[PDB]
């Protein structure tokens, strides 16, 4: 039950605490606020420090990543609707819709890449389409086209989805005002869409990236300091902490670690 | 019409898609670009009354149609109520003058939206001059019949 | 009980109870002692 | 339109269709009876 | 005014918020609230309930038929929008095209005709004419209409309905997203104020019903109780009591027993 | 806040507990409850009756004529029912069945802008089609549109409404039994409603208009008793308390006289 070292019932209350509601703060980064690492370090300087707050920050980042990848919300849901912009509106303009606009171009365009794209030169297009249909001819602002009256909004809710990507908003588009209709909110709802999808998987890589980084580092200075004895004990608990991980291994090895925080909290010096 | 509304950006483009027709394998550009004025041709009588068709046309066939319902029409009555209410769906809500009418303005609103129809008669019909019974080789030219 | 072609005075029948007499009262014309003023739909069948 | 149930639940069931106000139609035969021995044979009848 | 019996202050301040939310209240029944009847019942025992319960369950009972005389709402209103669809839609239609079906055209004519119950009997079979106009080659389908969760909110409102008959709410089933035809969407309408209108209807005889036979009941134990006594003052109370009660009399008699109720309290022992 | 600490607490309490349930209590007039006037005299017999009743008797009719102002409810609402009624079954009566009577709704409409003299008018032409419809072959009879026992009870509403037209109650006429139809009883909610809307206005002009001619004779009498003294604290509040009035301004008086009250009050000789 909730597995960590000598702690006071306040630090181990605040690690709980700030694990639990790790969805509701924005900027999530472990790395980013140092609130944490001070509650982490248990007493006592350096001489009953080392080796007891590393297994405890070894503790803290594996239940960091296991809770993260547990309460990650789905970003296929707005890929669908990635794709009913993408399928109905503009293939639809392009065929059903009659003038120009070269099927075999701009439906491989379109069609290419359907699972990891990161692409901006696709944007660029379409932002040359709806600029065309708008006012003005250059390519200053690359959603909302024509007006800026939301553009500061949706570099906030952009970067705040940065910030939390674990409780993402999309914004909206304004029905009663639109420079074009079907086609121009069509066209900036695709725009603000896959920057939106392309924005949180980065951000999620990114903190899946770190956090398997910092439990890979932590291992080694974890294994060379228990490295030196010989009891069963130590042994055990030598194999048990150099058992290798991946991000899809980390959660049987929380219960593992749990049914073994049994036996190794006596196996430390 | 579309030459004398403002601000579409779009503009230009819809009177290119206008000005562009095809036919069998020919192309021509009306020429009636962006009122030039060599001969655009002007046409303001013929969509001021279009418009005055389209404007005068629910409020003359509401007065109409609100009127002798107890007699067994049928069929004229539901049409109606359905035409217009499906356009003008929230149909007279501040109603202008809240229904004060004269019998003579009905009168003269049914008699102008009448001299407007037999007076846009030009456009209403195409009659045919001429059946082209054979053509020539290479289409230079064709003995038809004459007609009309 | 109405249950027969005879034996069914809708007079005596809506002077006892109060539901035929409202069912006489909006629809006068099956008072009559001639014919078959209706018995109840499983009773009245004629041509059986 | 013929009905038929039990005699178990026509008598707890049997004022139902007079306190509803449902009014059977005319059977054929008493739709018949009400003609006359000359007007039967005439093409007003509804039943030759 | 408000004259009861010898109940306590208390009680009768119970059923004067009783038979003023009334029309507040959901499940208007007097049998479905028993605790208007605890409270009509009467201090120091049975000794003093066995006449003066009778009494006052007959004020109860009497009342509860006033109030709701007096506060039904006018369904014909929505009767005119049923005549109003009836008409509109569906005679024209089979008029204008389809020309098989004025038998049926007969029977929505007798359907216009005030006989609701027997009218709303093969509204299955004037339902599946709709079903062939909302999906093509037709089946049978259920009863509710299209849309799914609109399908479960009549529901919920026809009970709600039912419940309280008092306050009721139609529910505008209209919709600008339109898969569904315009004149189909008129039968719907059509269906479901026919079925609001006859469920209203129905309860309101019911309970109107119910009400007038508790007074009928309680008039003869209460005769049957005052019948020994040969005071001028238990006889007058006798005739008083035992005058006939319809329900276009018993308003009329509700002030004919206040106007009694001033001997009357003391008439009882 | 509250001013004339120099009176018994008692009558300050029983001034505050009348302008508190004003809109409780019946027959809402100030020259109705002459123990107000009364319990308003000053205290040190006549002598010093001669000046300070009227500036107790000119604050009281200030915050008279304010709680009135701000206790005056909304009338839009009920000419909500009538512009619904009028529309809906006049509409219904005329334009789908016998139309006679388009002159009529012109009539209707083009009185409903701002005329009540011809609502009176409204009430004879309308009166006349109830008699139309309820026994179906036309004649004249006055005033009664149906239902004794109603038309006794609404005189009895209109007094209430007139008495306290800042506490109202819509009758809602309808039967439950049918014995005349629909549209009768619509005529007869229509007719209750214009006679409840006209008298809550006129009620309402007469307190208004009854209010400022108090306020201006207890100005000009205050001031002509004010006159004697050369005092800068008397001038002062000659300067102050002579000052016009308007039924938009007697709130920023009100505060004014409220923020020197002080001043006055010591100019009070």
């Amino acid at each position: 039950s909730i597995p960590f070292a000598w702690l006071d019932r306040d630090k181990v209350q605040r690690l709980t605490n700030f694990l639990s509601n790790l969805e509701n703060l924005e900027n999530v980064d472990l790395r980013e606020h140092p609130y944490v690492t001070n509650s982490c370090v248990v007493r006592e300087g350096e001489d009953v420090d080392e080796l007891k707050t590393l297994y405890n920050t070894f503790i803290l980042w594996l239940m960091y990543h296991y809770v993260l990848s547990k309460r990650k919300p789905d970003y296929n849901a707005i890929w669908q609707d990635i794709t009913k912009l993408q399928n109905v509106v503009n293939e639809y303009l392009k065929s059903k819709g009659l003038n120009k606009g070269n099927f075999e171009n701009m439906f491989t365009n379109k069609e290419k890449f359907e699972s990891q794209f990161s692409d901006i030169h696709r944007a660029l297009l379409r932002l040359g389409n709806s600029i065309r249909w708008g006012s003005n001819v250059p390519i200053d602002t690359p959603y909302v086209n024509l007006t800026a009256e939301d553009s500061s909004e949706i570099e906030n809710n952009l970067q705040d989805a940065e910030k939390n990507m674990l409780w993402y908003t999309v914004y909206n588009i304004n029905d009663p005002w639109d420079e074009n209709g079907y086609l121009v909110t069509s066209i900036n709802k695709l725009v603000y869409l896959g920057k939106l999808f392309v924005t949180l998987n980065q951000s999620w890589s990114k903190l899946e990236k770190v956090a398997m980084s910092q439990i890979v580092t932590t291992q080694n200075h974890l294994s060379g300091h228990l490295r030196k004895n010989e009891n069963f004990n130590a042994v055990y608990s030598q194999r048990v902490l150099q058992t290798p991980l991946t991000g899809q291994r980390v959660e049987s090895f929380l219960k593992i670690i749990t049914s073994d925080y049994e036996i190794i909290k006596s196996s430390l010096e | 019409l579309i030459a004398v509304h403002r601000e579409y950006n779009e503009m230009q483009t819809i009177i290119d898609e206008l000005c562009s027709i095809q036919y069998r394998d020919v192309l021509i550009k009306l020429p009636d670009i962006v009122n030039d004025k060599q001969s655009m041709y002007s046409m303001k009588t013929a969509c001021i009354s279009l418009s005055m068709i389209t404007a005068m046309a629910p409020d003359i066939v509401r007065t109409y149609i609100d009127r002798l319902t107890l007699e067994d029409h049928s069929m004229l009555l539901i049409k109606c109520q359905e035409l217009l209410s499906k356009r003008t769906t929230l149909s007279t809500q501040r109603c202008g003058q809240l229904h004060a009418t004269d019998i003579k303005d009905e009168l003269k609103k049914i008699k102008s939206v009448l001299t407007m129809i037999d007076q846009i008669n030009s456009l209403t019909n195409e009659k045919t001059y001429f059946v082209v019974c054979d053509v020539s080789a290479d289409n230079r030219m064709a003995t038809c019949i004459y007609k009309n | 009980i109405p249950f027969h072609r005879f034996f069914s005075d809708p007079g005596i029948c809506g002077t006892m109870n109060a539901d035929i007499q409202v069912f006489l009262n909006t629809f006068p014309h099956y008072q009559r002692n001639d014919g078959g003023f209706p018995l109840p739909p499983p009773l009245a069948l004629e041509f059986y | 339109k013929i009905t038929r149930e039990n005699p178990t639940r026509i008598l707890q069931t049997l004022y139902n269709l007079y306190e509803s106000r449902q009014e059977v139609p005319k059977n054929t035969n008493v739709l018949k009876n009400e003609l006359n021995v000359e007007d039967f044979y005439k093409p007003d009848n509804p039943t030759l």
